[PDB]
């Protein structure tokens, strides 16, 4: 019944210092390791360091060397990780490793859900919408907006089929584009309205742009 | 430090097919490698520890093996909870490395793609900045090559691409290269094209406009 | 160093014909002590019997300048960091009234530089009781009591012993609160609560393979001041016996570990053990093809006496070792449990002496 609960997600500028926790239950905090394993978006894992309770100092990679302070208070049975001297690099979710072997820090069973860490440079700008005119096909651009998620939607969820939305692809500026598809039938072209729902909770907009063959 | 390399980076699998995964340390680590599997969004499963011993809870399908300093992951019969990326991770020494990753997909027939050009908006085009869409709807495998070319001349480092995940009903992918010019560049030239080469095409199929 | 490598490949020769026929049991032997013994008994050889010894040891101790590098092994390895750890004796019992060779005893006290101790074997019990004496004299009282001394007879003439006793302190003990009970598991499957200790440490680690493709692991654990040191190896799978690494054993092999190692940051749980072993010499060396020394007639001692046809009566090695905590944190990834029957190797990493070694397969 081992769970490791994770702080909220956090967006700090690229000054900084971030401060991740990890709350253990339910087994003996003082004799077991837990470790901090990064993921930067579509890319590989990569071990940060570990820490014993009892032992109270932690080991790290010579790579965060001056930067990380992995903590763990045994009396709130709290694990922290703090990072200083942010930078866009350090742009990665952030995972709570859990050792199943006592005294030994190597491999992790219990793992936690992931705290997402933004590092931006980025003001909190919001999404400019763009239509895509024309079996025919017709998108709609989301552009410069931050921070992420952004829901799309067509017909305001009347078209589902069809529908393809890529990822954010971040660009050179700081901020991200997002594209959405939709392939529907030429025959249709023309004589059916098409609408683009666009939602960007974060800075509060919503844009539903029209898109006709012109 | 020990480098783990992976095997293939991708790779494309039926249900009920036998999987092997590769992994490889830039020096002797025992038989102190992990295995962990890891879905999107969610956190990584470690599967087997020990090279082979296999960690609680973990299905019979799963397999580890040891070949000198190469170590295999073998999946005996794929099942569809088994189509996720798959790490290798050493615990021999200091600092603990993970492997790049080998992701297991669905093998599907080759589909050919359906290439779109769409032109920026006269919106946009004003506002000093144009975007120029080339679309690859529905295709097999994950593998193609999109090439710019702004008045027949080929374009290098001024576009971005963009991948989705491999789809639930038909298992294909969908592709979107955006080149980015200022409205300036955009006017100077004629002919927009975006050449695709792909398995499904018996030759490049390319994309124009007039603008 | 090279008579340091030759005299220890003869010693593990002799190991090797000592643990073939125990098989199961527990053996603690020293391959030096043999080796000393038999450098000297070379002198008190000729003809046949001579040449028997110098072709199994791989070298002759008048040729120039094997005994003044021998006794400078010696000095070297004795003393004076060794804190009354490590006690070695080495005697050549002969008969009293038994004429010697005019210029044997200051040629064998030019090359050793010791003598040939005279005793006389027509009063038994006080022959058998010298002979102990000398043991625990000079082993200070740690060696118990001789049992191949039952041989010694009127008709006895020449008599071979050779006592070694270790208990040495480790550069960084085992701490007393880590020491426990755990299961060792023993080659007939059975298992057994033996306390074992415990210690978290960077340590000299390697991983060979055995000629039918097993793999065995080599872990490397210093005494104070680098000086001596102790190797314990066993084959990682527990379905593979520690025979199929005893047969394999020699020299160079030794020092093929110490060359391969790699310094590794691991959990130790090694169990804790006390071993002593009488050998009775001639067997193992009857079968390394020095059979002339046990021989009515055929015994060629004329360099030593040629009075009586003389041959040796009794050849024994009784060699007693203590592993414990101390002779008198740290983050790890995996941990090393000898929970089953292992090798031990003690080397004098200077000149590359195996001084001990021996098998536990029940501690």
């Amino acid at each position: 019944q081992v769970q490791l609960v994770q702080s909220g997600a956090e967006v700090k500028k690229p000054g900084s210092s971030v401060k991740v926790s990890c709350k253990a239950s339910g087994g003996t905090f003082s004799s077991y390791a837990i470790s901090w394993v990064r993921q930067a978006p579509g890319q590989g894992l990569e071990w940060m360091g570990g820490i014993i309770p009892t032992f109270g100092t932690a080991n790290y990679a010579q790579k965060f060397q001056g930067r990380v302070t992995i903590t763990a208070d045994e009396s709130t049975s709290t694990a922290y990780m703090e990072l200083s001297s942010l930078r866009s690099e350090d742009t990665a979710v952030y995972y709570c490793a859990r050792e199943r072997r006592q005294w030994l820090e190597g491999h992790f069973d219990y793992w936690g859900r992931g705290t997402l860490v933004t590092v931006s440079s980025a003001s909190t700008k919001g999404p400019s919408v763009f239509p895509l005119a024309p079996t025919a096909a017709l998108g709609c651009l989301v552009k410069d907006y931050f921070p992420q998620p952004v829901t799309v939607s067509w017909n305001s969820g009347a078209l589902t089929s069809g529908v393809h939305t890529f990822p954010a692809v971040l660009q050179s500026s700081g901020l991200y584009s997002l594209s959405s598809v939709v392939t529907v039938p030429s025959s249709s072209l023309g004589t059916q309205t098409y609408i683009c729902n666009v939602n960007h909770k974060p800075s509060n907009t919503k844009v539903d742009k029209k898109v006709e063959p012109k | 430090d020990i480098q783990m390399t992976q095997s293939p980076s991708t790779l494309s699998a039926s249900v009920g097919d036998r999987v092997t995964i590769t992994c490889r340390a830039s020096e002797g680590i025992y038989h102190n490698l992990a295995w962990y599997q890891q879905k999107p969004g969610k956190a990584p499963k470690l599967l087997i520890y020990k090279a082979s011993s296999l960690a609680s809870g973990v299905p019979s399908r799963f397999s580890g093996s040891r070949s000198g300093t190469e170590f295999t992951l073998t999946i005996s019969s794929l099942q569809p909870d088994d189509f996720a990326t798959y790490y290798c991770q050493q615990y021999s020494n200091y600092p603990l490395t993970f492997g790049g990753g080998t992701k297991v997909e669905i093998k599907r027939t080759v589909a050919a793609p359906s290439v779109f050009i769409f032109p920026p908006s006269d919106e946009q085009l004003k506002s000093g900045t144009a975007s120029v869409v080339c679309l690859l709807n529905n295709f097999y495998p994950r593998e193609a090559k999109v090439q710019w070319k702004v008045d027949n001349a080929l374009q290098s480092g001024n576009s971005q691409e963009s991948v989705t995940e491999q789809d639930s009903k038909d298992s294909t992918y969908s592709l979107s290269s955006t080149l980015t010019l200022s409205k300036a560049d955009y006017e100077k030239h004629k002919v927009y094209a975006c050449e695709v080469t792909h398995q499904g095409l018996s030759s490049p199929v390319t994309k124009s406009f007039n603008r | 160093s090279y008579v340091a490598h030759l005299a220890s490949d003869f010693g593990v020769r002799v190991f090797q014909q000592v643990a073939q026929a125990s098989k199961d049991r527990n053996v603690v032997f020293s391959p030096y002590g043999v080796a000393s013994v038999l450098a000297m008994l070379q002198l008190t050889t000729g003809g046949e019997t001579q040449q028997q010894i110098q072709a199994a040891m791989g070298f002759k101790i008048d040729d120039k300048g094997m005994a003044p590098a021998l006794r400078h092994l010696y000095k070297e390895l004795m003393g004076p960091w060794n804190k009354d750890e490590i006690s070695t004796t080495d005697a050549i019992f002969v008969q009293r009234d038994l004429k010697l060779v005019q210029g044997f005893m200051p040629h064998f006290f030019r090359l050793f530089r010791s003598t040939v101790k005279q005793v006389d074997f027509s009063e038994v019990e006080r022959a058998r009781f010298i002979i102990n004496d000398w043991v625990k004299t000079h082993t200070k009282g740690m060696i118990s009591h001789l049992l191949g001394t039952g041989a010694v007879d009127q008709l006895t003439r020449l008599v071979l012993v050779n006592a070694l006793y270790f208990n040495g302190q480790w550069k960084t003990p085992f701490p007393d609160s880590s020491t426990h009970r755990r299961l060792f598991h023993k080659s007939d499957g059975s298992t057994v609560s033996v306390p074992m200790m415990a210690q978290t440490n960077k340590f000299n680690y390697t991983e060979f393979t055995t000629p039918d493709g097993h793999y065995y692991d080599i872990l490397e654990l210093p005494y104070h001041g680098d000086t001596l040191s102790m190797f314990i190896a066993a084959p990682y799978e527990k379905e593979v016996p520690l025979s199929a690494l005893t047969n394999i054993l020699s020299a160079q092999l030794i020092s093929h570990w110490k060359g391969n190692m790699t310094r590794l940051p691991r959990l130790l749980v090694l169990p804790k053990f006390s071993l002593e072993t009488e050998v009775d010499l001639r067997k193992p060396l009857e079968n390394l093809g020095m059979t002339d020394m046990f021989r009515q007639f055929q015994a060629d001692f004329t360099s030593l006496s040629d009075q009586e046809p003389l041959h040796v009566a009794l050849a024994l090695q009784k060699v007693k070792i203590e592993v414990n905590e101390s002779g008198t944190a740290r983050m790890a990834p995996e941990e090393i449990i000898i929970d089953r029957p292992f090798l031990f190797v003690v080397r004098h990493n200077p000149t590359g002496t195996v001084l001990f070694m021996g098998q536990v397969m029940e501690p």
